[PDB]
């Protein structure tokens, strides 16, 4: 069975302020689904990605 | 109790200088090293030879087994110097066939320009990179430690977790992949111009240049560019550290048709001879060692020069107009 | 290749990320005489041109 | 599928290139020789038992031995020479002086109770035949010809009677009788004899050396047949060379000043180049017997061997001295 997958740019700001920042692979968002149930469903970062 | 104990032990350089001098060793006529190669024994070791699974009689090292290899010898060739060259296994960035080609380990020795796949960049030669540093995440050769740097600061190998993205790039001294970002990083050698490839390169091992004739051009060889600090150098083969020389002969039926007339069972059993000396009419005639590139062993004297090398193989048929090949080679 | 621009992006950077392009690199130019009497003596200076 | 072997000659000839390659000036190696780190592998590292740690191969493991090193020593061809075990005929100490195995190498005159003859060098003999009866290294043959002839070794049981003699070819005491038969290789001038042999290893002459006198080696005597031959070597097929050199305090004082703790590691280098001041100078291969680290160039020549030892302590006025045995 194939997975959801879907590209999403966020605009994000670093902290750190160390101008190359990277997401690492797997970060969790809550995705809500046009609802078969309320809850969110989970998407990963399938990799790390660098900005 | 042992009172002193005490460790020493001898570089992987002098593999290569070893070779580096035995190469110097093979002279043209005078005072250095002069090389013969020889095939024979029609016979056959026993009747099973041709079957799946014989392996012939293991070679035998006597006055006794010399004579016997003395015997039987077919024909024989010379050795040029030219036809005799250092070689490091090959290894491509890319290339399906072998494992890991996106996967480097530190210190690997990776050729670019070597196939379109690898190709990055058009109107060169194949391209030698090694492999300096790998990406952090990876596992350890020794099982106790999960950081590569901890694997490192023991000095256990480590495997990166994350394949290569890019074949590396650049004449630049460092210059692998360090700014925008990645886990390996690279160091260039030189480039290797495209007809050598071609004519010496087995896609296992490619061909490694003489510092010698490296003198001769530091540029075709893209060596030209760099910064040394000792000056001159060409010492290169230290840098990458070959052990492996490789020697390349051609075989062909014309100079020894006796051998090659169809029937015959071909010949088991290989020996290389080095400084052998002619035949002579009169014992007492002073000694000559020997130019032409193949004499039947009769134009050899008798057991002249020493032989290192002894040989046995299933039997191997030549065949006239066919071009056999040869090739033997050696880390020391 | 890769990227898709689209109606996307304020940023400079994230493309910069690569915009494809090229980079640096260095290389090694004639030989040197001495202005006078030793080389050692003379020093270089380059400007672009 | 094929088998196939290399000779043990081949071990010979790999020092025989190797020991054309030592060379003066040009193009040919030059060989320096190494010592350093006064500093203490570790507090024991004076105690008995102590093995220091197994060195390193890198260009870091380089730099630091670079680093620490004392001094330097060049080597002459000269001080290089092949060697193969001594074993004399008749020493006590050690056993079976009297038994002899086939192609054993048996040095003649060596000592008094080796002696057979004054007035002549040492001499080396091969032991062809053994005594009939002994032992098989393979414990299911009782024969020694059925032994060797399947080709297991032997070992003889009866001693020899008297070490062998005479420069012919096999002597053996084969005639009036004995197990042993003896081939005649070549006699040992004393000079260099006392000068070169160590007890262990006798020291075996060059062909080059043995192309100028064959007779100080009491090689003219043989029917090589081959008119000059001078292979010898070959013949005795040694493929161990000895290194000799010679450290002294007065070339490095400041090593040898009272209280140092001595060096504890060695290191050999070939062809280092002159230190120069000015780096667009050209090179200089070393000629001089010793130089300081620093007269050398930084990382200067290629360094085959490296070694670690409990520290050793160097003084002045105490004359220190290496022998190095390279086996091919």
């Amino acid at each position: 069975k194939s997975a959801a997958q879907t590209e999403i740019m966020l605009t994000c700001t670093d902290a750190l302020n160390r101008n190359y920042i990277t997401i690492p692979r797997g970060t969790r968002f809550l995705a809500y689904a046009k609802d078969t149930s309320v809850n969110p469903y989970n998407f990963v970062s399938r990799e790390d990605v660098i900005a | 109790d042992s009172s002193v104990i005490y460790r020493a032990i001898v570089t992987s350089k002098f593999r290569t200088e070893k070779m580096l001098n035995f190469y110097n060793s093979i002279g043209s006529g005078p005072d250095k090293n002069t090389i013969f190669i020889t095939f024979g024994r029609s016979e056959p070791w026993s009747s099973n030879e041709n079957e799946v699974g014989f392996a012939p009689p293991y070679p035998t090292d006597s006055v006794l087994g010399v004579t016997d290899m003395w015997t039987h010898m077919m024909g024989t060739v010379k050795v040029l110097p030219s036809m005799l060259d250092a070689v490091i296994p090959r290894r491509d960035w890319g290339d399906t066939r072998y494992p890991d080609p996106y996967t480097f380990r530190i210190n690997d020795i990776v050729v670019c320009n070597s196939a379109p796949y690898n190709a990055t960049e058009s109107g060169a030669g194949w391209l030698v990179y090694r492999c300096l540093d790998v990406p952090d995440t990876g596992m350890c050769s020794i099982a106790s430690l999960t950081d590569k740097d901890e694997c490192l600061k023991l000095g256990g190998k480590w495997t990166p977790s994350a394949r290569s993205m890019t074949p590396p790039e650049g004449r630049g001294d460092a210059e692998g992949t360090i700014e925008p970002g990645d886990g390996y990083v690279w160091e260039y050698l030189f480039e290797i111009p495209p007809d050598v490839s071609i004519n010496r390169c087995t896609n296992e091992y490619i061909v490694v240049p003489w510092p010698e004739e490296l003198k001769e051009d530091p540029t075709r060889w893209g060596y030209e560019d760099n910064l040394t600090w000792q000056q001159d150098d060409f010492g290169l083969i230290y840098r990458v550290k070959a052990n492996t020389i490789r020697f390349k002969a051609y075989l062909d039926s014309v100079y020894f048709p006796e051998a090659a007339l169809p029937g015959n069972k071909g010949f088991r059993q290989i020996s290389i001879i080095t400084n052998p000396l002619e035949a002579k009419a009169h014992p007492n005639d002073p000694n000559v060692k020997a130019e032409k590139d193949y004499y039947d062993p009769e134009d050899l004297m008798r057991h002249s020069g020493e032989m290192i090398y002894m040989e046995n193989r299933p039997p191997i048929i030549m065949a006239m107009d066919q071009t056999e090949e040869i090739n033997i080679l050696f880390t020391f | 290749e890769s990227f898709q621009f689209s109606p996307s992006y304020v940023d400079v950077s994230s493309i910069s990320n690569f915009i494809i392009g090229e980079n640096e690199y260095h290389e090694i130019q004639g030989s040197i005489q001495q202005v006078c009497k030793d080389i050692n003596r003379v020093y270089l200076m380059e400007s672009e041109g």
